[PDB]
RNA sequence: GCCUAACGAGCCUGGUGAUAGCUGGUUGUCCGAGAAAGAAUUUUAGUUCAACCUUAAAAAUACCCCAAAAACCCUAAAUUCCA
RNA sequence: UCGGAGUACAAAAAACCCUCCGAGUGAUUUUAAUCUAGACAAACCAGUCAAAAUAACCAUAACAUCACUUAUUGAUCCAAAAUUUUGAUCAACGGAACAAGUUACCCUAGGGAUAACAGCGCAAUCCUGUUCUAGAGUUCCUAUCGACAAUAGGGUUUACGACCU
């Protein structure tokens, strides 16, 4: 036949943890084919782009301005064309963290 | 064009081996590599051709 | 299903009708710039700084100052465009800027900076440090009257307290050299307070050194309330943090109330809420001066808690928190071997009835 | 996200023409 | 599975069992993974890690391989100088 | 060509009156795949302010519309979603005039 | 073709209770709950896993769920997520 | 068998002997380590991310890069290698270690789960009417016809479907 191979399953991606939720350290709070959220603070982001959560806290999305690395030719020169009011918007991904850092405790009175 | 896959050996004196896919009509290959038993980045000296 | 925008939608207003003829950054700079304008307003969604804790937002400031020096805008003006022509016409100048040698004389700059902004930039630096937050809870204050607090550190050494420098407590042993400018119909109040280290008494601090009743600039001729206790901050603990705080007060005032025993080696006894304290003499005491620093545990403060408080010594670590393991299963799917060892409770055989 | 005040914040390809 | 042998009338274990798992005492059954060792020079160093692992099997697989192996094999082991000694008891569990 | 309902067809102008141009138009009309009329702006204009007269006239309280859209007695379940906005006007490829 | 009324390879006995994922059949009464298909497979006339479901047993939250939240050109009925 | 887009409009998933493009690798040097919290995905097998900690290197130096980057791949056993690995258009791509035709001489088990006859559904094809007149009819649309089209029926034909047997 003409037709070939269209055959193959979704990928899955999604939005794995959402606004509001509780998270660990080294959750996956994204996986996506091209850049749709970009990680905030303390997300980290993997090399297949999927974004995972680098502290326990609280997921939240939010809009925000968008500045690129001036190491990145493609991103600078979308910058560079715009007329001179105007700023990009990405969506990012933030976790708020939970616990404190770390407590101090009465090891010994000497 | 086809490539091959050599057994890449260290010149640390240590047993270590590394296999390559390597361009079938260019030179005998060297790299730097890291040997795990010494710890360090050595120099490794193609010894076989494993697979065509 | 669409919603509709509340208030603005942000490139809304540049005309999309002819783009060739509108005006562009070419620069990377320029965009940087103009983006972290737009990151710095109040806008109408969700955003980082919401988030983010921006601490307490938009405040009203409860403001207990020294009124702002009252000077002449177009005069000083007027002195200054003249200061600058004159240091802008001289040629040796010119040679100095092109030939890149130059050189600024550190000393007239501090000093300047101490008369003009300096009041401001220790103020930001004090709300940093949340002195403010500490002290009189809402309140700021413009340190007006510059201080300048120095210990001895030998016959020639002199070690300075600037706002938020380091000091060790071996050369605060002794009471420092304090200094500032003031004719005498004056009077003033000198406090030295550990803003944390209180052992007990979380929203508490304690009174190292307390002055009253202190004619212009003379420092020793007050009639001391609390006599000078060095700092000590506790082994485990880091980084406590020691504020001077100067009050211009008109009226003298004496407090039998908050007048300690001279050698008051006792804790209980110096206890303190400055809050409180500056409630009592309100009306009189305004807030001038401000001098702060950072201090850690180092060795000559094992002798203080032995031989003056007569105490033990605390010593404290840092803990954080046991990590975080998900429900153990019966059935471990997929799971490494060293899955089962995350929920051991110690590393040891135990054998059981064997 | 379509049903949300705040779609198309991010949109911009019809600020600079490139085709 | 041979459930009455011939001459003994008792029940067979498959040896194909017993060779690719270890039978914990907790009930646990341990493997290795699938194609650990087959083609290294293509996969990545990452993969090649998650695939040197020993892991554990599912309930089902665990009482498929219960039935399919005697009673002998689940017995208690002290083993001189056995590495696994210390996984054989089950701590902590609140199920 | 894909032809929705109340789409004009073809379009004449001219000194002429509307009634010659009716006379042979409605041959055209009546020889096309879906129902279709001759119309002028004047004839247009009358039968749309018609029809929303006849839906600020109607007697009876219940109109698909209201009944549609906050789904009484299930009947959602009956209705397709694009029927909220076709408001029982539409029906398939077929349009009746006289539904309100 | 013919080889004792059925020869694409006789008949009889034994192997034999051959083996059939294929058809048929499967015996008292009353009560409790109760099921339409994702995955592989010489597999789609079948199996073995999931999801449901049944019998016990331990628990703690379970549905329902208002804001807030989930994309870049245009895009509906609506989902997801949650007090 | 694997991947991308549509089908599948906004979390995921989602079929067809459905519509369209691809893959069974190059090129390059930055030769891309060890170990481990927590997750994604998922029938199983397989797949994916990843903090901290070690060791390598500037002496506080761990994402190989490009071609739409997504896909460039293959389990056990078993063989070759000796230290640590490599091996299948096993492409019927979850893979039997190795096997083709033909039967109208046929056999058995079944199946209306599935064809040939007939019925039924449907009406592409077929057949009837009306509607519309440009035109043929010397002139004249409709005596007799009638292109481009329109509306509705009939249930003969060939199919199509696989609902009873
Ligand atoms: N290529 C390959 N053949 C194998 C493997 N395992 C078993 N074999 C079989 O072993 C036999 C080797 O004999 P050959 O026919 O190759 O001379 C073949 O029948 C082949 O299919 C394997 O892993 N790879
Ligand atoms: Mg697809
Ligand atoms: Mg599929
Ligand atoms: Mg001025
Ligand atoms: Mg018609
Ligand atoms: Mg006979
Ligand atoms: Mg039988
Ligand atoms: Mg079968
Ligand atoms: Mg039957
Ligand atoms: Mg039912
Ligand atoms: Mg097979
Ligand atoms: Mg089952
Ligand atoms: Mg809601
Ligand atoms: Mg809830
Ligand atoms: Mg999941
Ligand atoms: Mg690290
Ligand atoms: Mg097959
Ligand atoms: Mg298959
Ligand atoms: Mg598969
Ligand atoms: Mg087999
Ligand atoms: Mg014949
Ligand atoms: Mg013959
Ligand atoms: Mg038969
Ligand atoms: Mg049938
Ligand atoms: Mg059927
Ligand atoms: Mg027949
Ligand atoms: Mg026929
Ligand atoms: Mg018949
Ligand atoms: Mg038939
Ligand atoms: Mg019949
Ligand atoms: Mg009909
Ligand atoms: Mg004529
Ligand atoms: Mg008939
Ligand atoms: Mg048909
Ligand atoms: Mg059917």
């Amino acid at each position: 036949s003409k037709n070939l191979g269209g055959k193959s399953p979704g990928k899955r991606f999604g939005i794995k943890k959402m606004e509001g939720h509780y998270v660990h350290a080294g959750n996956i709070l994204a996986t996506q084919r091209h850049f749709r959220w970009h990680p905030g603070a303390h997300v980290g982001l993997g090399k297949n782009k999927c974004l995972y959560a680098l502290e326990e806290g609280v997921v939240r999305y939010t809009k925000e301005v968008y500045v690129p690395n001036p190491s990145n030719s493609e991103a600078v020169d979308l910058v560079t064309r715009l007329p001179q009011g105007a700023v990009l918007y990405k969506t990012f991904v933030h976790v708020v963290p939970a616990k404190p850092e770390g407590t101090f405790k009465l090891v010994a009175m000497l | 064009s086809k490539t091959i896959l050599v057994k890449m050996m260290s010149q640390a004196g240590t047993g270590f081996s590394f296999n390559t896919k390597r361009s079938r009509l260019r030179e005998k290959l060297t790299l730097l590599h890291y040997d795990p038993v010494v710890k360090k980045k050595v120099l490794f000296v193609e010894q076989k051709k494993i697979r065509s | 299903r669409r919603a509709a925008p509340l208030g603005p939608m942000p490139n809304e207003d540049i005309d999309v009708s002819d783009l060739e003829r509108l005006k562009k950054y070419r620069s990377f700079d320029r965009y940087r710039r103009r983006a972290e304008q737009e990151a710095r307003k109040p806008h109408w969604w969700r955003t980082y700084r919401e988030h983010f804790g921006e601490e307490s937002g938009p405040k009203d400031r409860v403001d207990i100052g020294l009124p702002p020096p009252k000077v002449s805008r177009t005069q000083q003006l007027l002195e200054r465009k003249q200061a600058l022509r004159e240091l802008r016409a001289n040629v040796e100048e010119e040679r100095a800027a092109r030939l890149q040698t130059a050189r600024i004389p550190l000393e007239a700059v501090r000093a300047e900076w101490e008369r003009t902004c300096g009041p401001y930039h220790k103020q930001r630096l004090a709300e940093y440090c949340g002195l403010y937050r500490d002290l009189f809870h809402g309140a700021t204050f413009v340190p007006r009257v510059p201080l300048h607090v120095a210990y001895a550190v030998g016959e020639d050494d002199l070690m300075p307290v600037y706002h938020g420098n380091e000091v060790t407590p071996t050369e605060a042993a002794q009471a420092p050299e304090v200094t500032y400018e003031a004719d005498e119909g004056s009077l003033w109040t000198l406090l030295l307070t550990n803003l944390d280290g209180h052992l007990l008494e979380p929203d508490a601090e304690y009174v190292h050194w307390l002055v009253t009743n202190i004619p212009g600039n003379r420092v020793t001729e007050g009639q001391e309330t609390c006599p000078y206790l060095p700092p000590f901050p506790a082994r485990g603990s880091g980084f406590h943090r020691f504020a001077f705080l100067l009050f211009k007060q008109d009226k003298r005032i004496d407090f039998s109330g908050d007048t300690r025993p001279s050698p008051c080696y006792q804790l209980a006894q110096r206890t303190f809420h400055t809050f409180d304290f500056y409630k009592k003499h309100q009306d009189a005491m305004t807030p001038a001066g401000l001098a702060f620093f950072q201090c850690r545990w180092d060795d000559s403060v094992t002798r203080v808690f032995h031989q003056l408080l007569d105490m033990r010594e605390p010593v404290f670590e840092f803990v954080r928190p046991p990590p975080y393991h998900p429900k153990q299963k019966r059935f471990p799917h997929r799971q490494p071997l060293r899955y089962l060892d995350r929920y051991r409770d110690s590393h040891e055989p135990t054998y059981g009835i064997y | 996200y379509r049903s949300k005040p705040t779609h198309g914040i991010g949109r911009y390809k019809h600020l600079v023409k490139a085709q | 599975v041979t459930y009455f042998s011939s001459r003994k009338g008792k029940r067979k274990t498959v040896k194909a069992v017993i060779y690719r798992f270890l039978r914990l005492h907790s009930g646990l059954w341990l493997r290795r993974k699938a194609g650990y060792k087959k083609k290294l020079w293509k996969k990545t160093a990452a993969r090649k890690r998650r695939l040197r692992e020993f892991v554990f099997c599912n309930k089902t697989q665990s009482k498929l391989l219960d039935k399919m192996t005697t009673s002998f094999w689940k017995r208690r082991n002290w083993y001189a100088d056995d590495p696994y000694q210390k996984y054989q008891d089950r701590t902590n569990l609140k199920v | 060509t894909p032809v929705k309902a109340g789409r004009l067809i073809v379009e004449m102008g001219g000194r002429c009156e509307f009634k010659e141009v009716q006379g042979f138009l409605d041959l055209v009309a009546h020889k096309l795949p879906f129902p279709a009329k001759a119309v002028s702006r004047e004839t247009l204009e009358k039968m749309r302010k018609d029809q929303e007269e006849r839906e600020r006239n109607n007697q009876n309280p219940w109109t698909f519309e209201r009944i549609a859209t906050a789904n009484m007695l299930g009947i959602r379940k009956v209705l397709s979603p694009y029927d909220l906005t076709h408001k029982g006007r539409y029906w398939g490829k077929f349009y009746t005039p006289e539904r309100v």
